């Protein structure tokens, strides 16, 4: 197989901080945005999305570089590099006790008038602020300690700079 | 007078050409093919005749010269004391006039011989019939008896199999099941065994240069680098068009010679010949006007196939079908034949286009055009001839294309099937009429052949790409195929959520009402909309 | 005895580059239309969790002891050898089939449609550009994806050595537990949370792993492979008059895949049963009563093709004599079909000759065409990937398919026994025909996902009995037909077919003159085929295809029909044994003139 | 051009060799069997060392062999438990006894080559990882670049009295490295 010096697990709960929404394919007759379910119905956060957020982060950390980038999270491109040596598993997210997915509304101001324009209206499921789901990462190390990207990638989870999902300016993810 | 007429065809073509996905191979199997019967055929006249059609040929590197009477004379009559004339000669087919039983023996033993040594695993044979001429229409009983014992007599013959026989210690071809015999080199130059089959295709794609190149300075010009061009571009599409009815005519031509003389047969039975060939390639040269970048496998009598630049290939054979039609029309020796076996003066052809990206295998895109011919080829039954009997079609032009964004799968019938949602219902028109509605008004079929009219689908996609910004939404023409795999109810609904806010959907309904995507035909539920959005990146022309 | 069970913790995408409707690509679907793991998906994924564990083992070093017993369990990997490699490749050990749904689950989806979609749902995914922070141009797509808690379970078969010592037997069970419970994900997108799963065999736990844990330090090299061995005894009755046809009904159990040819990627299947692939069969049940390759170098044994059952029998090659309408005709139209050998050709209207195809049976005075079966086949398509990089490359292939028979078709054999050595086996068993009924593996890749078929015996049938004619003498090729040359190369000709009817009858014969009546329909035929016992391919074979049909005037004596029984008993020519050289003498369907006919959950 | 071929019906293959042997001298054989298909060598008196225990057919035996070497090459197929059928084909004509002699024409002979499994690894061996090893009797020693080509003449002949020539045999001549 592919030569792994140690897999680490690397695991903890992430909480929101403000409300999520990461979408399905959207519409769900009670919104026109509608949330992520697995399988089981289940609200979740997709391995692809959490696994890009990451990604992503990164990413901006080291300046677009894809170099270093595509060491960890793996290529198709290129001959030496293929498959992800980050692995990122789907999570079912937990919302607190007795709270619910809340839907929140929205419009769009015609700049002119000044009021709400035609078609601007729309609603938004999302998790509520609190919730929580568990960090799934697991990272299979070729050389030997761990990338110091990689801890800085966890260093910023713990400083909460990371966002996940929609309408990440507007309050959410 | 009295004399004997020979035939000489090439069978297998279509695995012999065809099989192998290597470009080089196709491009060098197709090679060999056209070369048997004429660069091979002349030099087998020549070596046994003693006449010079070889030099004709390669100085002309046109077959016409051949119903020039100083250069292919009479075997009638003694003012000329010719022994042999050659009736035809074309791709995969030949056919020649001999007084003599020994030459006509030893034409057939000379073309085949050297087809073992230069093109071994191409398979060819000939046959001899006596022609005799004190029957007014011999020659015509000739070629129908020639034709016809010819099947018989390649069963008891040894086949192209009989050859390269494997032994148990001898290494694989890599690219057939032969034995592997030689060394070749991969793209990436690593060194790969193949049979001496599969060696002499390859070797023989460079000759193919010299004889497309006289089609078209374009052509072909640096084989590698059409592999490398191909690789670099967004789609492929394998184009594969045939001609309607020539068969049909040339099994019973004496009935539309006129004059029932063996000499008016030969004269009118060589011309339509070469004036097909001509036609088909003067077409060809009007197509590549939408585009270099185009690979003919195979190009002469009827038939065309090539690799053409996938999103230019709709056009590419709209373009050279109604080109073909044209050609057809006014060119004199097809003109008065076709009139009197089909009632207007013109022939046609039908496509089928794979469209392909350029890594998927040749030889499975190639087994799709292959399908998608025998669609658009229905035609040959829907729009006939009014009153003819037995049915006759009527001279129509049509598609059939695929565009497969898929890695495997590949069958005509799950893909087709996978789009029919519905048991009332079909998301796909797609034989599609090229023909114009014009020349069709007087055929059976009519209206059908208006509903299945390709202008339908380009004014639709023109539609699609007309415009700041879009007429109708991409993000709305998606909502509507979504529901198009619903039930036709449930298709209804959608469209009539939106019929009325984007006005030019008006267009693009079908009921005559503006209210739905759908028409009735045959008693099925069909729409144009699905082909128009699939399509519709796929209609561009240099024009 | 044992099976693999794997439970399903994440949604999870399987095994196709096919997409159907709004989804970009959708999952593999077993033959019930309910998504399954295919065999080779399982072997692939537990193979590679079980090179983890040797890896470990040895410390990192990819070759050593351990991943000696990989090889053992698993096989060899030819096409990864960079050197001199002068033993053949080991098969492997273990075989796992395709994991399904729980049967009784299976059987509540019956012909619910609209539910067999619902296993499953889009998973939408998007790709978003770097600095501008929005979805990326072409780079959006709708995946399927099956609901998470699909509990599957697979078949697996350990044919270990009939000599391996208990230790051994310790290690083999120690390594597929460790390497099952190290398998955590298998299928697309596994690195992003997709088929997440507990892969659990039936009767390993733990207790293999802590034996393994506690021994390892002990553990020698895998014993050498040895052959099978064929052993002749020489003993067997000379064959006497009459013989017993046994019919053995196959019915596929899962896909064979029957290799025809390669062309690119591809393998191409056959659409019968050769019956070179049941000799192994007929050696598993009925070598312990008689000497059974002493049986096939005397040639008192044929066990024929098995071709598609049509009327409760064995459907026969449709005759290249039929031609068919090409507008609108033909036997898949069920009508315009014209016996060429007695029928000229219609006026006007163009035919096109039959190709392929079985035809059932048909009678001289039938009314009806003859009934027509077709056979089901389906393409699967695999990759192959390289370790190091965790996909498929250039360098290992990577990508390939199999056409194959589907499951549920039924096909009938014949085993053809002379007398002598009935009273063989009957002598030590009066139930042997009992014995006959199995479950076997046939084909290519039968290991694992294909190639897995029940075979049941019929009893006995009636030899053929054909009419004697002294008119014609007209023989269909019922399979195919290899002749040698006087070369004995088998470069013969329809003249040399000729002579040896004309020998073999003591009868001369002339085609027939009738100048619109064909008289000969033949096609040539190559077979290339590998050899397992020699591990080297067979010689090439060449004659002519099943059903082929010609015809002849006998020009003078008279054909004995207690001499036609005899050969269409033993057949002609080479290999008969194989099925090779069954033939038809005077079938009434290359007789008769057929143009006016027409065909007939819980 | 006359092609010789001479033909003997029920013999054993252990005689039909040891009829040929003057022929044979040298001549590489390939024999097959049930089990196993085996290359052998003929020495330079044209016999095989062991040749009954060899040749012999009764359990399971060699069913079909094929002994080549440069003037001529000779096959053998069973027919009945053991009795098969001798053809020798040689370009030249010469006496054998018991052999019924005939020939055919042909109009030319071409040479061809077919490539043996694998790379280098008396007798040498070559070897692929496909099919193992394979040992195959060649005098000179192989450097590890080369191959081993088997060499052969097809010979072209009219076949239809329409003239349309076809190959009407092809005749083995010798291991060659290449
Ligand atoms: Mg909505
Ligand atoms: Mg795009
Ligand atoms: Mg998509």
């Amino acid at each position: 197989a592919r030569k792994v010096t140690t897999r680490w697990k690397i695991t903890g709960t992430l909480i929101a901080e403000t409300p999520l929404h990461i979408g399905g394919v959207g519409g769900d007759a009670d919104t026109d945005l509608a949330l992520a379910v697995n399988g089981a119905g289940e609200y979740y956060v997709p391995g692809t999305s959490l696994a890009g957020a990451l990604r992503g982060w990164m990413t901006q950390l080291l300046n677009n570089d894809e170099s270093q980038i595509k060491d960890l999270w793996g290529d198709h491109l290129d001959a030496k590099r293929g498959a992800s040596f980050v692995i990122v598993d789907d999570a079912v997210i937990h919302i607190p006790n007795n709270a619910d997915v809340e839907i929140r509304e929205g419009v769009g101001i015609d700049r002119h008038f000044g009021t709400a324009a035609n078609g601007f209206k729309y609603s938004r499921a999302v998790i509520p602020k609190g919730s929580k789901f568990k960090l799934p990462l697991t990272f299979d190390s070729q050389d030997d300690g761990l990338p110091n990207a990689l801890i800085q990638l966890l260093c910023a989870l713990e400083a909460g700079d990371i966002r996940l999902g929609a309408a990440k300016t507007r309050g959410l993810g | 007078f009295q004399g004997f007429l020979v035939l000489i065809e090439t069978s297998g073509n279509q695995h012999f050409i065809f099989s192998t996905n290597k470009l080089r191979e196709n491009i060098g199997a197709s090679e060999l093919t056209y070369l048997a019967t004429t660069e091979i055929l002349f030099q087998g006249v020549d070596r046994v005749f003693q006449t010079n059609y070889y030099d004709q040929w390669s100085d002309t590197n046109s077959l016409n010269f051949l119903a020039d009477s100083k250069l292919n004379p009479a075997i009638d009559d003694p003012k000329n004391n010719a022994d042999i004339e050659i009736l035809l000669a074309t791709s995969g087919k030949a056919i020649a006039l001999v007084k003599e039983e020994g030459k006509a023996k030893q034409l057939i033993k000379e073309v085949t011989k050297q087809a073992l040594i230069n093109a071994p695993g191409l398979e060819i044979g000939g046959i001899y019939v006596n022609c005799n001429w004190q029957d007014k229409l011999g020659v015509a009983k000739a070629v129908k008896e020639a034709h016809k014992q010819f099947e018989v007599n390649r069963a008891k013959r040894a086949g192209a199999n009989g050859r390269f026989l494997r032994l148990p210690i001898a290494a694989g071809c890599s690219v057939s099941e032969l034995p592997a015999s030689d060394f070749d080199y991969n793209a990436d130059g690593d060194k790969i065994p193949v049979s001496t089959v599969s060696k002499v295709k390859r070797e023989t794609a460079k000759s193919a240069k010299k004889r497309l190149r006289s089609v078209d300075g374009r052509l072909v010009n640096d084989l590698a680098q059409l592999e490398k061009s191909f690789d670099e571009l967004d789609w492929l599409a394998v184009v594969h068009a045939d001609g309607n009815g020539l068969g049909q005519i040339l099994l019973s031509l004496e009935k539309y010679i006129g004059e029932q003389t063996n000499r008016n047969y030969i004269d009118k039975y060589r011309r339509l010949s070469l004036a097909l060939d001509n036609c088909t390639i003067n077409a060809f040269k009007m197509a590549i006007a939408v585009f270099l970048p185009i690979v003919p496998l195979i190009l002469g009598g009827d038939d065309l196939t090539v690799i053409c630049r996938g999103d230019y290939a709709l056009e590419f054979t709209r373009e050279f079908l109604e080109a073909f039609e044209g050609q057809t029309e006014t060119h004199d020796d097809i003109k008065v034949i076709a009139q009197k076996a089909f009632g207007v003066d013109r022939l046609s052809a039908c496509a089928g286009i794979s469209i392909i990206k350029p890594h998927f295998p040749f030889s499975v895109a190639y087994t799709l055009a292959e399908r998608l011919i025998k669609s658009a080829k229905e035609v040959k039954q829907k729009v006939t001839v009014t009153n003819s009997s037995p049915i006759t079609p009527f001279p129509c032009s049509a598609i059939d294309f695929h565009i497969l964004y898929d890695s495997s799968g590949i069958d005509f019938d799950r893909i087709r099937e996978k789009l029919r949602p519905e048991d009332n219902t079909e998301l796909y028109n797609r034989p599609y009429v090229v023909t114009a509605a014009e020349n069709l008004s007087q055929a059976q079929g009519y209206e059908w052949s208006q509903a299945h009219s390709l202008q339908t689908l380009a004014d639709r996609v023109s539609y699609l790409r007309s415009e700041g910004k879009s007429a109708l939404p991409s993000s709305q023409s998606h909502a509507l195929r979504t529901a198009l795999y619903l039930e036709k109810n449930e298709a209804d609904a959608q469209y009539s959520l939106i019929s009325q806010r984007y006005k030019i959907l008006k267009n693009f309904a079908e009921d005559g009402e503006n209210k739905s995507l759908f028409h009735l035909e045959n008693g099925k539920y069909v729409t144009r909309f699905l082909d128009a959005l699939d399509a519709k990146d796929f209609f561009a022309n240099a024009n | 005895g044992i099976e693999i069970t794997i439970t399903m913790q994440s949604d999870w995408h399987v095994g196709t580059g096919m997409g159907r409707g709004e989804l970009d690509s959708v999952v593999q679907r077993d033959g019930d239309n309910l998504p399954y793991i295919p065999g080779k998906t399982l072997t692939g994924i537990l193979r590679d969790s079980c090179e983890q564990v040797a890896l470990g083992l040895d410390n990192g070093q990819t070759r050593g002891l351990w991943h000696g017993w990989i090889n053992f369990i698993f096989g060899d990997q030819p096409a990864l050898a960079q050197g001199a490699i002068e033993p053949e490749p080991r098969p492997a050990l273990i075989a796992i089939g395709s994991a399904h749904l729980d049967p009784k689950l299976k059987a509540a989806f019956q012909g619910k449609k609209q539910l067999q979609e619902a296993i499953a749902f889009m998973k939408p995914g998007v790709a978003i550009d770097a600095i501008t922070g929005t979805a990326k141009k072409d780079f959006l797509r709708f995946e399927e994806v099956v609901r998470l808690g699909a509990k599957l379970t697979a078949e697996v078969e350990l044919n270990l050595p009939d000599n391996l010592s208990e230790t051994n037997k310790k290690v083999i069970a120690g390594i597929l537990a460790s390497g099952a419970k190290l398998t955590e994900r298998l299928g697309g997108k596994r690195r992003r949370g997709n088929g997440r799963c507990e892969l659990k065999f039936s009767g390993y736990s733990d207790q293999q792993i802590q034996w393994l844990k506690d021994n390892y330090q002990s553990v020698d090299q895998p014993p050498k492979y040895q052959q099978n061995k064929l052993q002749s005894a020489g003993d067997n009755p000379e064959q006497q008059p009459p013989w017993h046809i046994i019919p053995l009904t196959i019915k596929t159990l899962s896909p064979v895949v029957l290799p025809a040819r390669t062309v690119g990627n591809v393998v191409e299947c056959l659409d019968y049963i050769p019956g070179r692939y049941l000799l192994g069969y007929i050696h598993k049940t009925l070598g312990e009563y008689f000497d059974v390759s002493q049986a096939i170098a005397a040639g008192d044994l044929i066990i024929t093709n098995a071709t598609i059952k049509i009327d409760g029998k064995a459907g026969r090659a449709t005759p290249f004599c039929l031609f068919g309408e090409k507008l609108d005709g033909g036997l898949g139209k069920g009508k315009g079909v014209y016996n060429r050998f007695q029928e000229s050709e219609p006026d006007g209207i163009q035919l096109k000759g039959e190709r392929g195809g079985y035809v059932g049976q048909f009678e001289q005075e039938q009314r009806n065409l003859p009934n027509t079966g077709k056979i089901n086949s389906e393409l699967f398509t695999h990759n192959t990937i390289q370790d190091d990089v965790q996909r498929p490359t250039s360098d290992v292939g990577g990508v390939y398919s199999y056409e194959a028979i589907i499951a549920g078709q039924t096909f009938v054999a014949e085993l053809r026994l002379p007398d002598s050595l009935v009273k063989q086996i009957t002598s030590k068993n009066k139930n042997w025909q009992a014995q006959l009924k199995a479950t076997i593996r046939i084909g290519q890749s039968k290991k694992d996902q294909y190639g897995k078929i029940e075979v049941t015996s019929g009893n006995s049938a009636d030899l053929p009995k054909p009419t004697g004619n002294n008119k014609t003498l007209s023989i269909w090729f019922l399979s195919d037909i290899l002749l040698r040359g006087d070369r004995l190369n088998f470069n013969a000709t329809p003249d040399d077919l000729k002579k040896y009817l004309e020998n073999a009858l003591d009868i001369k014969l002339k085609e027939r003159s009738d100048n619109d009546l064909i008289c000969i329909a033949l096609r040539s035929q190559r077979t290339e085929s590998w050899q397992v016992r020699w591990g080297l391919p067979r010689p090439s074979l060449v004659g002519w295809q099943a059903g082929s049909c010609l015809i002849y005037d006998i020009e003078s004596g008279t054909v004995n029909a207690e001499k036609l029984q005899e050969l269409m008993i033993t057949g002609i020519g080479d290999r008969c044994t194989e099925g090779y050289g069954q033939i038809g003498f005077n079938d009434p369907l290359l007789s008769a003139s057929l143009g006016k006919l027409t065909a007939k959950s819980n | 051009k006359n092609l010789y071929h001479y033909h003997q019906y029920e013999i054993t293959l252990e005689s039909a060799v040891d009829s040929c042997k003057n022929h044979l001298q040298a001549a590489i054989g390939l024999l097959y069997s049930p089990q196993k298909c085996e290359l052998v060598k003929l020495d330079n008196s044209g016999k095989l060392v062991d040749s009954y225990n060899r040749l012999k057919f009764n359990n399971l035996g060699v069913f079909e062999a094929r002994f080549f070497n440069l003037n001529c090459e000779l096959r053998w197929v069973n027919e009945s438990n053991g009795n098969g059928t001798a053809v020798l084909l040689s370009e030249s004509d010469i006496t054998l006894t018991g052999f019924e002699k005939g020939l055919q024409e042909f109009i030319t002979a071409i040479d061809q080559q077919y490539l043996l499994w694998g790379e280098p690894a008396g007798w040498q061996r070559l070897a692929e990882a496909r099919i193992g090893k394979l040992d195959i009797p060649l005098d000179n020693p192989l450097k590890p670049k080369d191959r081993v080509f088997l060499t052969s003449e097809e010979y072209i002949a009219e076949v239809d009295d329409f003239g349309n020539c076809a190959v009407i045999d092809e005749r083995l001549i010798k291991l060659e490295v290449k």
